[PDB]
DNA sequence: TCATATTATTACGCCAGACAGGG
DNA sequence: CCCTGTCTGGCGTCCTCTCACCTATGA
RNA sequence: UUGAUUUGGUGAGAGG
């Protein structure tokens, strides 16, 4: 039907052509009878007629002469709603810049007329003159005027000189400017001046200079001279109920600039003095601009009372605009809403759904059907019977809801899985009935939720619903691969009661012919649910190619452990019933029928799972009491032991030994210690309580106490709950931050008294208030990342590369985090992974990495793999199919077409509620020592100390994977060696970090190289030791006389002659810095790894920073080139450093502020990527000095921080994917042979296709540089402007859009949720595929 | 509360809001991202052209379920073309381009 | 009946294909002329494309196949109807 | 509000996360059986024709 | 009833982005 | 002229339910 | 050709 939507700027000729009437009188309407006004804002000739085909005052009330239009009435004749689409247009007296041009944040005639826009406003009302090619005179153009400087001009250049003022001179200056003419002098004067400000503030002119210029965008359509009014029916004018009209707010505006303009025209008419006419232009002026877009200037008007009136940017912009109100989100027919409940004869395929919604949602269907069998005749006779509601639409509502689903929807739906449809069963009732395993997909309990149902009409509908949104093909959650129908916490107590064991129960050690007989036992009353028994089952393996093979046997079991095995399908071995089975172990239960058995034998399983939990947990039994709480003995005794300690901390502090920082530490530490005591007590006393004989002596067993259980089998309850049941709870803080040091002693089973019940409330609702408001910040957290997603598309097979990021386990430093089988787990290899001994071929290069390769790599123990990232996708507009991964939720690869920008966004965002919002090294394992980054010396002693800060030390063990990373400092103590053997808990580093060691690497004599006592270093003899030191000063201390004098120690030899480096003909002359105190004074003789001299010294909103990568308060600084380093000037702001490459060009330096703690030394050399000074590190360096893969790997093992300190799991590949979305953007450095400009930021596909496009060619490409951007900044900044006004600021976007006079080529999802047609991911790829292939 | 069809609002042609008027449920941002998180393409274009907004889609629409047609005629939603009038009102010339 | 539709998706190895040739199929019997090709058991036309689909008898190909068959058969009936 | 006799148990499933399983014998006794009263009001107001 | 047309409170918290000031 | 406080604008969660209250003037 | 007004907007409170 039509391709883009084009937006440009509108011309008075062209608000002519939209409009069908001039607005005069700003009479609203009669308001005493019913008719409007002829001719005001509400008129009949101008618009059309109020009734439909009539003329509103009197003649044609049938339909033959449908336009006819009498002198008596003044009026077309058409349909009701013609006047909706029919605009007026209001004649403007005085002319009036637009607001949206001239406040845009920048404006777009600040930068175009070379005119500050404080001088812009104070001419443009009224305040101030401007000159417009005066003559012969001494004046510029751009230059204005006063009142005093007018006068004097007056009286002197009274011929040729032209001086107005308002929006009639802007204009002239507008419409008298030769856009070409500027273009080359501006594109001269960038290429005339080398000024860096100047250069930015030039570049950034003639981009709109010549942006105008391609377009059809005139100058002089900034100012507005044919104001164009909204159709009456979009400002509708409906009584409320009484008398009166509720009149909207843009009725308010159009009427008062109407009657401005009617005065300042009887003005005109009267030739009033020149001080009324300004003062009635300029009211029209601010008129204008308050309805266009009212309260940009001071302080808005406001009718009832002093709440400002709502104008048409206003009706366009923010939460409640059209883009989020009614555009993206719309209210729905045939939709329903209620209360949900639980309902567990379902199977996870259907949902209970009331009989009188049923009745009500699904009315056409049941008129069709009520007209299809004959009953009735004509509509309204099926109204009138199911208004009545008879016996026989009963059969009919059963018949049209049978194969039908629905879509039920959790009001705050977060992931895809909170809408999922369902098979209704009709219920006597008002509630919805939900199957409790989906409950938790949807975060729903049943403490008072709703939900929402929606009907798919068309057929295409239904078969999404059942193909795609149905409750059984949502059973793994998107964000990984862990299963998301997990059974949730009365199905798990049912199980972990019914598959566990008692040293004697009924039916000890009796055997058994099989699990049907065990169940015959168990009902029959002979046996008990836990009784350990030989039973006979007979287990399925399916070791062949896809046959299953029969193995039978006798097993060592329980009672429970067969008649669970009578639900499980064939495949599984029994060990999977085997043990207790908490939550964990059914968890991995239903993964491993998932991965063998594929989906049916799951969902069936699924279903026969949680009616056995039911069941089981039914005839079990299990309450809780008051007396399941079991209090330790030990309790009262440890908390003595801790009131004695505290006394003797105490009555130290009454004697003054100990310091007061000290004794709060000493008492947080023993009542850390006693709670940790008193929770190990009670941990004792419920793990293992009971203690039953069998036929003799007694034996202890794991227990089952309720609270117990309840916590053993993963239900509901941890170790800390459990722990505030029975011990003491802890140490509750202030909201100060810091710790209270009288603890609460008391738990909930005892009583707290008043004051440990008010310190308890401090501590909860800190709570309380943390997730009312972290609620905000997850949602647009949200929002944010589907509106940066929100164009990727699967879109390829293969986009034909051998580039991708390179998988390793991450290690902080403690025992290896997070295997290799987490992060390569369905991800598509780059190159071809090496087996670990030589040179073999163990998997081919472009394979899916399943479960059956991740074990044949743990096998192997495979080092590290090269693996596809979308990062590195080639492929323009979209992701490949290989360089995405796994579907995850499919057990195949990613469709052609399945939106996973969408799914990133919402697995990264969904998470934000559950995140929080406010010496040396000691080895742990026994391994083999590897060294990395390492320049090292052997000192006199032995200890291998080291020439490099950067250095990276790995334990590798005696397999070849690696297991162990630390970073040792410049200069350390390494106890060991490279590719040595060390032992479990040796110490193997050490240094100190409060003396930076100076140390060599040859040795000599030792000369004070510019040290002179009394300008240069200082003589602080020690007072309690007598070995003085002389104390080397800073630059800042000294004065301006021998600030000049650097202070250094060089090695020489026996002689005096210096000992050069080994390597090099240059001496090794170490500069000292500021705060330096020698060490080793004149004449002594030194060697390696001895110093010369002393030198002394994130949750949520962390996930916010990283994305829209803000920079930290003190950065890390780097270096952008390699080479040789020194300093510079002495505090001018700054203090310089220049770096000098060795085959590089020179002229690249930086100036420091100089209140951080460097690390480079004057005779380092260093290397881009390399740290200069400590601290946070920016994204931007990172990506433009060490590499994009860099910076992705940067920002996943910076936000997977977040999301395992708080421990959720999501893959990587959606943080990934909104990478990829962040460093879209790409800035030109060499513009070559293309059309680009020299400084330009052009997005990367288009330049990408554009040198390749050349390259193909014989001319040689453009080469580009990629620049990051934040997410906000990223989407705001996009080719399709729908996109980025459906999201934050829509003045701004739309007045950029509108002078660049640009296009939406639409080519995305929300342009087509927006315009209302079919998405380009999904089902309508193919409907894309079809409309792109037939252009 | 359940709704097929009844009054909507005068401004927009989409269903009014309550339970008090007799309207349907707001389909609101966040369901749309998750209907386009699957690949539901036409339910998304039914849930927000023909059951919300197009007047002669929701028109054809129910004659077409009442004759036993499953199928829906979906045009352009009102509130858009509201939009192109509220942006058009300015002096911004918004348009829709070739066949 | 219908719980499933894993099989229908091993033949169409799509997932989003999968709607639209059962949304083009149940287009055939819902306005439609055609009658299924499978025994119906009261099932929705949804469920009895679904279940062509299932036992490999309905895929793009053979719509294609049986509407150039019914192209034919308008060609010859004109042609043999006029002339 | 009243006082009942409650038993601390799962139900075969029928008080899975929150819910509560009730008795005929409370919904005999009309013993939550409460009473609501709205107040309708109707006016002739003259809009216009009369 | 039918045209006439706008004044005497303060008490968010970042976080970019543009601007006059000065070593 | 390159840092720099300082000022100005622009964000700040979705869905739902109940109730009340709506410009003054004026020969 | 067989019928009608809240959304508009504010404020306050509540649910998940
Ligand atoms: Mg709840
Ligand atoms: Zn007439
Ligand atoms: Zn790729």
């Amino acid at each position: 039907e039509f391709d883009a939507i084009k937006i440009a700027l509108a011309s008075p000729d062209m608000i002519r052509s939209w409009s069908f009437g001039e607005v005069k009188k700003p009479e609203t309407i009669n308001y005493r009878t019913f008719k409007p006004e002829r001719d005001g804002l509400f008129c009949a000739r101008i618009f059309g007629p109020v009734k439909d085909y009539e003329c509103l005052c009197g003649k044609y009330k049938r339909l033959k002469h449908r336009g006819v239009i009498c002198e008596k009435c003044g009026v077309e004749v058409t349909q009701t709603k013609v006047r909706r689409e029919r605009m007026g247009h209001i004649e403007l007296a005085s002319p009036t810049a637009h607001i949206w041009f001239l406040k845009s944040l920048p404006s777009r005639i600040g930068l175009l007329l070379d005119m500050p826009l404080r001088d812009i406003e104070r001419v443009l009302y009224f305040e101030s003159y401007v000159v417009i090619e005066g003559g012969m005179t001494n004046l510029e153009r751009q230059q204005i005027l006063t009142e005093e400087q007018y006068l004097d001009a007056l009286e002197e250049f009274g011929d040729e000189f032209d001086a107005k003022m308002g929006a009639e001179a802007i204009q002239a200056l507008l419409k008298s400017m030769d856009l070409e003419q500027e273009c080359e002098q501006l594109r001269e004067e960038l290429n005339e001046t080398n000024s860096e400000t100047k250069r930015k503030k030039l570049t950034k002119r003639i981009k709109l200079l010549e942006a105008f210029v391609q377009s059809g965008n005139k100058p002089e359509w900034m100012i507005l001279t044919v104001l164009p009014v909204l159709p009456p029916d979009l400002r509708p004018l409906v009584p409320l109920d009484g008398g009166r009209f509720a009149t909207s707010d843009l009725n308010d505006l159009y009427r008062r600039v109407i009657n401005r303009n009617n005065r300042l025209k009887r003005l005109l008419d009267l030739a009033a003095p020149d001080i009324i006419v300004r003062n009635e232009k300029r009211m029209l002026q601010e008129a204008v601009d308050a309805l266009l877009d009212n309260g940009r200037r001071g302080r808005a008007i406001t009718g009832s009372n002093k709440r400002p009136l709502k104008s048409l940017a206003d009706m366009i912009k923010g939460k409640q605009g059209r883009f989020r109100q009614n555009l993206l989100g719309k209210r729905v027919d045939y939709s329903g809403r209620s209360v949900i409940t639980v309902g567990p004869y379902l199977r996870l395929h259907q949902c209970g759904l009331p009989k009188k919604m049923a009745l009500e949602l699904f009315k056409p269907f049941i008129y069709g059907k009520l007209e299809l069998r004959g009953l009735a005749t004509t509509i309204k006779a099926a109204k009138k019977m199911v208004e009545r509601e008879e016996a026989v639409v009963w059969d009919i509502l059963d018949e049209v809801i049978r194969e039908h689903p629905v879509l039920l929807n959790r009001a705050p739906t977060l992931h895809r899985l909170g809408i999922q449809a369902f098979e209704p069963v009709l219920i006597e009732g008002k509630a919805i009935q939900l199957h409790p395993l989906v409950c938790a997909a949807y975060n729903a309990d049943f403490d008072g939720d709703q939900m929402a149902v929606h009907v798919p009409l068309t057929l295409e509908a239904q078969l999404e619903a059942r193909a795609l949104m149905m409750s059984t093909n949502n059973i793994l959650s998107p964000a990984n691969g862990e299963p998301i129908i997990v059974p949730s916490q009365d199905v798990v107590l049912g199980l972990y009661y019914m598959t566990r064991d008692c040293v004697n129960a009924k039916g000890e050690g009796m055997v058994l012919t099989g699990p049907k007989e065990a169940e015959r036992l168990y009902r029959s009353g002979l046996a008990s649910l836990h009784a350990r028994v030989k039973v006979r089952i007979t287990e399925y393996e399916k070791d062949a190619n896809g046959e299953l093979v029969a193995k039978t046997s006798l097993k060592d079991t329980t009672v429970g452990r067969a008649i669970l095995w009578m639900i499980v399908p064939k495949g599984l071995p029994y060990s999977i019933v085997n043990q207790a089975l908490g939550k964990k172990a059914i968890s991995k239960m239903l993964n491993t029928c998932y991965r063998i058995l594929g989906l049916k034998p799951t969902v069936i399983f699924a279903d026969q799972i949680m009616y056995t939990g039911f069941a089981y947990a039914a005839r079990s039994g299990a309450s809780v009491g008051i007396d399941d709480m079991v209090i330790p003995e030990k309790k009262h005794e440890i908390i003595s032991e801790a009131e004695a300690e505290v006394a003797e901390i105490q009555e130290q502090f009454q004697s003054g030994l100990v310091t007061a920082g000290e004794r709060y530490n000493k008492v947080i530490d023993i009542w850390a210690a006693a709670n940790d005591r008193v929770s190990k007590a009670m941990m004792d006393n419920l793990q293992t309580e009971t203690v039953i004989n069998r036929d003799g002596q007694e034996e202890k067993q794991v227990s089952f106490n309720s609270i117990y259980m309840m916590a053993d089998s993963g239900a509901r309850g941890s170790a800390a709950q459990i722990r505030q049941l029975a011990g003491m709870r802890g140490l509750m803080a202030k909201p100060d931050g810091s710790i209270i040091e009288t603890p609460i002693t008391a738990n909930f089973r005892e009583g707290l008294n008043v004051l440990q019940y008010f310190i308890s409330t401090h501590g909860a609702r800190k709570g309380l208030a943390d997730t009312a408001l972290k609620t905000a910040n997850s949602g647009y957290l949200t929002r944010r990342l589907v509106d940066v997603a929100q164009d990727l598309v699967v879109t390829e097979d293969d986009c034909g590369t051998h580039e991708g990021i390179m998988m390793t386990p991450v290690i902080e430093g403690g025992d290896v985090k997070e295997p290799l089988r987490d992060r390569v787990l369905g991800r598509v290899t780059a190159e071809d992974v090496l087996k670990p001994g030589t040179a073999d071929i163990l998997v081919p290069r472009n394979t899916l990495l399943h479960e059956q390769w991740c074990d044949l790599l743990e096998e192997n123990s495979v080092d590290a793999v090269k693996v596809r990232s979308v990062v590195s996708c080639d492929t323009d507009f979209g992701v490949c199919a290989h360089c995405y991964g796994r579907d995850l939720a499919r057990g195949h690869i990613i469709n052609k077409g399945e939106a996973i920008g969408v799914i990133a966004a919402q697995s990264i965002g969904e998470p934000g509620t559950q995140l929080t919002m406010r010496s040396s090294i000691q080895v742990k394992n026994k391994g083999s020592i590897k060294l990395s980054n390492v320049k090292s010396v052997v000192n006199s002693s032995g200890k291998l100390v080291i020439t490099s800060r950067n250095t990276e030390l790995k334990l590798i063990d005696e397999f070849g994977r690696t297991k162990e990373s630390y970073k040792v400092p410049y200069g350390a103590v390494l106890a060991k060696g490279d590719g040595e053997q060390v032992a479990g808990g040796e110490t193997v580093a050490n240094w100190d970090p409060h003396t930076m060691p100076v140390i060599t690497e040859v040795s000599g004599f030792v000369r004070f190289t510019d040290m002179i006592d009394g300008q240069t270093i200082t003589r602080q003899t020690d007072e309690l030791t007598g070995l003085s030191s002389l104390v080397v000063l800073d630059s800042a201390e000294r004065t301006a006389g021998g600030k000049d004098l650097r202070p250094a120690l060089k090695i020489v030899d026996a002689q005096g002659n210096d000992v050069l480096i080994p390597g090099t003909d240059m001496p090794a002359q170490y500069f000292l810095p500021g705060k330096a105190i020698v060490q080793l004074e004149d004449g002594v003789q030194i060697s390696s790894g001895d110093t010369l001299a002393r030198i002394p010294q994130g949750g949520l909103p962390r996930v916010a920073d990283l994305f829209e990568a803000r920079r930290p308060k003190e950065p890390a600084i780097l270096a952008e080139i390699s080479g040789i380093v020194s300093f510079g000037k002495e505090t001018k702001g700054k203090r310089r450093l220049v770096i000098t490459p060795v085959d590089g060009s020179d002229p690249y330096e930086e100036m420091i502020p100089k209140w951080r703690q460097l690390n480079v030394f004057e005779g380092e050399r260093v290397e881009r990527g390399d740290v200069i000074s400590d601290g946070p590190e920016a994204p931007h360096d990172i990506l433009r000095l060490r590499g994009v893969h860099a910076v992705t790997r940067y920002i996943v093992n910076e936000v997977q921080d977040v999301y395992r300190l708080q421990g959720v799991k999501i893959n990587d590949k959606h943080i990934e994917v909104i990478v990829r979305q962040m460093l879209r953007k790409a800035t030109i450095v060499n513009a070559g042979s293309s059309d680009f400009l020299e400084g330009e930021q052009v997005e990367y596909s288009r330049v990408k296709i554009a040198n390749r496009e050349l390259e193909a060619n014989g001319k040689v490409g453009a080469t580009y540089s990629r620049d990051l951007l934040g997410i906000t900044k990223a989407s705001l900044a996009t080719e399709s402007f729908i996109s980025a006004a459906s999201f934050q600021e829509t003045t701004r976007v739309l007045t950029e859009a509108a002078v660049a006079g640009k296009r939406d080529e639409l080519r995305g999802l929300k342009e087509n949720v927006i315009v209302g047609r079919l998405i380009p991911a999904g089902t309508g790829y193919a409907y894309h595929q079809d409309r792109m292939r037939r252009r | 509360h359940a709704r097929s069809t009844g009054s909507y609002s005068l401004v927009t042609q989409q269903p009014l809001g309550g339970k008090a008027q007799f309207g349907g449920q707001r389909f609101g941002e966040m369901e749309v991202w998750a209907l386009e998180a699957y690949g539901a393409a036409y339910t998304l274009q039914e849930m927000l052209t023909v059951k919300s907004d197009d007047v002669n889609g929701r028109t054809k629409m129910y004659k077409n379920i009442v004759d036993g047609n499953h199928q829906m005629e979906p045009g352009m939603p009102e509130s858009f073309n509201v939009l192109l009038k509220e942006i058009r009102s300015l002096g911004i010339n918004i348009e829709l381009e070739d066949e | 009946a219908r719980v499933t539709v894993q099989d229908a998706v091993e033949k169409i190895g799509n997932r989003f294909d999968l709607v639209l040739v059962a949304a083009r199929r149940a287009r055939q019997m819902q306005v439609g002329g055609k009658d299924p090709l499978v025994p119906e058991e009261n099932d929705k036309t949804t469920v009895i494309a679904l279940r062509e689909i299932e036992e490999g008898l309905i895929n793009n190909q053979i719509l294609d196949v049986r509407e150039r068959q019914e192209q034919q058969e308008q060609e010859a009936a004109e042609l043999q109807a006029v002339t | 509000g009243q006082n009942m006799r409650v038993a601390f148990m799962p139900w075969n499933g029928y008080n899975f996360e929150d819910s509560i399983l009730v008795s005929e014998r409370v919904v005999q006794e009309d013993r939550f059986t409460t009473i609501h009263i709205q107040e309708l009001a109707c006016v002739s107001r003259d809009t216009k024709l009369g």
